[PDB]
């Protein structure tokens, strides 16, 4: 909350207020969390194996290798 | 001294507090009134009469007391420009300093509740001939007269009052020097 | 004393530690009170308020004491404007640092754990003739006078007590100052 | 010294060199050797600025050197600007020199101003010799001085001799009537 | 005082040496401990933990000693804030200097090899009459007993050891000072 | 000292006013003679030389005197360098003050019209044995020599005359030292 | 200090000449060594320890000595740091300046051909009573151990002779510093 | 005084390869001046480097180290004598290069042997009396191997104060020839 407060107020000092104005909405994109971080590994990883399928490669990736 | 840096549509500025201070028109007279020091104050005067002659300008007192020859420059000076100029007392204000806390605009001299002012007759010394102490103590005494004479007009108070109240050191609190018409109402908190 | 140097979009800023304080609302108190000090803390306390009146002020407090009529002046700004004015202890509070750590706001008065609080009569002088050294005493008498009675109102004590407790120099630690009343709570690590 | 933002400009200032730029020369200290030097310096730069409009001089000192003064008053008088001088507070010693050594017509003072008119000090220290050199420098200088003080003034260098014998003290009526100052500005 | 241009990016802006081994987290307190330079720590610890929470801090302590209430206050700042503050003993750390070296983060006060640390008691004056003689010998004797008592409990000794230990100037070498439990570990070089 | 703003068309460069007057090859001698203030004189004059070596250098003279070796650097630099020096006496022009005033180049050298030059013997001091005050004597008497032979090649008056002259101290006014041959011409108002 | 400008691929920048050295990690120690300077020392080895922790440190020595702390302070720092420092004796490294000069690696202590070091016995004081004159005598004696220690170490000289040629002050020319093994080579000019 | 075009005037003129030697020569000055020789030699190590002297003397360590940063760096260093050059200051007079030693034409040097003090017991007292005689033989063998003099008549001349002028200078190997005004 304060984190958003303090991007927003800074935020008004860079643009004029007519500019912000007309805006329909201004979002705050938080900083990736731990299991965000895991999940994205997980998407690429799959992804990829998607990729090397399609060329017939089989390939498995291990929770610990992708927290790695 | 703290740094100030404020963010404005024109950019960014770094100011120091009594440079921020002034910018609102506010003058800080918290030293012993000597030659540059109220060479300080009637240029901070003048410039803020120049940007605009038609708003308040505040001056905040803080001082032991000082050179009579000063603060009777300062006073002409806030006594020859257009604006109006606020005199609020910040903790005490003695000797000159009292004396240029009544010279404020008439319903515009403030001071804070727990402040305390003193009044008393100027100093000086003679050294030398007997001819050159009668000089200097000439000059002495013409200049209580001057002096006793303004608070006498800014006052309302009889010449002769302030004569037997300013022999000695006579220290007033708020509410004493608004009733001895020094100041004009304390400022009440908010 | 370090410089701190932050990057913007617009440009560069160079804060000393203490206006970096200074610009999360902290005025550090941390010398002799004399006049020059307490015209510096006004006017900080005084843009603080312009700056925006409804967040809280930050006063930390590790000083001797000084002169009465600069902390009177410090009160007096403190009491005048609409935020309210966090005390916080840190080291040394002695005269009036005391008194300027129990002008606070209320349930915002803190101290650290080993931190010391000193509370006693001013100190004077009087010199010259038997009617200016009577002067001298009467104003001197006068102050402490008015000091004993903001410390009861401040305080919650009785002022016989409090003139008691100031004759002689008193050492408090935190938890007896908030026994006393001087601050609201210790500060827990 | 306060820092001044000219906000049509957006430039800084400090507060003297902000009056400087409005012509304002500000003498609030003892003079010197180096206070000369930056008066001196101040007076021709502001000659090269505009060859037409007035230079004004603000005194607030006690006096000081005579030879400084000396000097102040041969580069108001050299160059070709009017020079007013306005009294802020006191006008002592060398100090009152310069307020007559202004403009005729442009001399102003404060209402509560005061002005102080002596002869030089000085001093000799040694042989009788020595003593009496320093002797005929300090009375030829007090000679020039009720000159140059007659002249600016009107008044006979005999009343000028008789007057600064001690120290005399005016106020700003006083001072006009001398003939020191022109005027006093009245309040608005 | 060298300066330093050097920084990432845009490297225009240049520091001093101090500064610049500020944003690495290093503190340098070479010099006695007043309430300036304590204000000073303090000032910065804040900082620092304001910068990251998690980080840890570098104090590197050369210092005589100082007032102990200055010492409080970076003890207790040092307490206060979540990231841990590591104390390497550069030179001497003796008095309140010694006793700042204890206050670091458990298992994370170091001293350099032919370094040199002092454990004593407290000094002062008392001046005046009898009753002022009583009382500040109370508030010294107070004072060495909470300095005892926090010594105790963050070296793991009992405080009659701690007592009997400073009653004179007790000089101990890095091994010393390791095996009484005021650091942790020699830092050997490489 | 006081900082100033040029360049009405550019109106974006700033000075101090010692540096503007540099700009327009003006040099101030205002203070007294010592190494530090010879050293900057030198380095002025050097630094003027190269940016321009035909247009005239303008030297303000304004001391109560100084050592002799640190006036004679100043003296060696002047009569070097290629570009002509005016020496114009602001004030007072004593002991070597008037020895550089007496250096400017033939007719262009001028005075204030009240403005006082004074001419004496250096002074000096010997304090140890007999052979040290011997030693001492006989290098005082030498540079002594030495000041009246630049003096009366830079005057045309005879040596004898102005070591008679020399003897005390001779205070001129501008006419008086116009007809003894220091200066070329009194600088008559306009 | 003149201010030294370059022209940079990244524009033209502007140092001191000791930043400017420091720079090319030049580190010059030319005054007393208290805990200032000490500390300054430092925080520089340090900051080029961060910067880059395989090029070589350079350490100018001219110093007549300082405090034993400061000495084994910077001693410490230069032992721990995993870059190389090379140390040249510039002029005089007397007292603890030889101390740091024999600290630099091995093959990397160098000396101006007609410079001087010196060793001393560490000076010290005591004051108080028969026991604090004795704790403060078994302090001296133990740094002084310490000292010759270190000395014998990093000379490869014995412990007595080190002894005996510093019960007295001992000036030593480049030639024999390097025989006696204080330095490695002296500086021959190129 | 600030010089635009903005450099101060001592750093303009460094710029120009010009290092002035104007004041007591103590350690602060003596690291100053060898900074500067240093970074003169790295900036460009082919042209000349220009030292101006006006110093009444200082430290002999100092001045040790600056005629070692003298001799040797690379490029070479010629010495002109601005107003006096007394004691160490003489000695660094005599370190500049051979053909390249200047001194305005009334200027003034003096050449005389190192003054010290020593405080104590009778050893300490001859420990510090041989150190200053080694520190004299010392600096009269440099002097006689830069001015091509015995090193008797540099003993006797050097035993009082000895004032030589330009002139003198001359005929004495101190200086190569003075500057003639153009």
């Amino acid at each position: 909350e304060t984190i958003r407060k303090t991007m927003l107020k800074e935020l008004k000092n860079s643009f004029r207020p007519e500019f912000l104005n007309r805006v329909d909405d201004i979002i705050v994109f938080h900083k990736l969390t731990k299991e965000e971080l895991k999940e994205i590994v997980t998407m690429m990883v799959n992804k990829l194996t998607n990729r090397l399928s399609e060329q017939n490669i089989n390939i498995i990736v291990t929770d610990k290798a992708k927290d790695k | 001294i703290p740094t100030v840096i404020e963010t404005t549509n024109r950019g960014e500025r770094a100011y120091d507090i009594y440079s921020r201070l002034l910018k609102d028109r506010i003058i800080m007279l918290g030293s012993q009134i000597d030659d540059n020091v109220a060479n300080s104050i009637v240029s901070q005067l003048l410039f803020l009469q120049a940007q605009d002659s038609e708003k308040d300008i505040y001056l905040y007192i803080n001082s032991p007391g000082g050179s009579v020859t000063a603060g009777f420059a300062i006073y002409d000076t806030i006594q020859h420009i257009k604006p109006d100029v606020q005199t609020i007392c910040i903790g005490m204000a003695a000797s000159m300093g009292s004396f240029l806390l009544a010279a404020g605009a008439k319903g515009k001299r403030f001071a804070l509740p727990n402040a305390e002012v003193m009044i008393h007759q100027p100093l000086g010394g003679a050294q030398g001939q007997a001819t050159e102490i009668e000089i200097a103590a000439n000059h002495i005494l013409k200049t209580r007269e001057k002096l006793n004479r303004i608070l006498s007009e800014r006052t309302g108070q009889s010449i002769e009052k302030i004569q037997k109240d300013t022999d000695r050191d006579n220290f007033l609190t708020a509410e004493e020097a608004k009733e001895y018409g020094l100041i004009d109402e304390v400022m009440v908190p908010e």
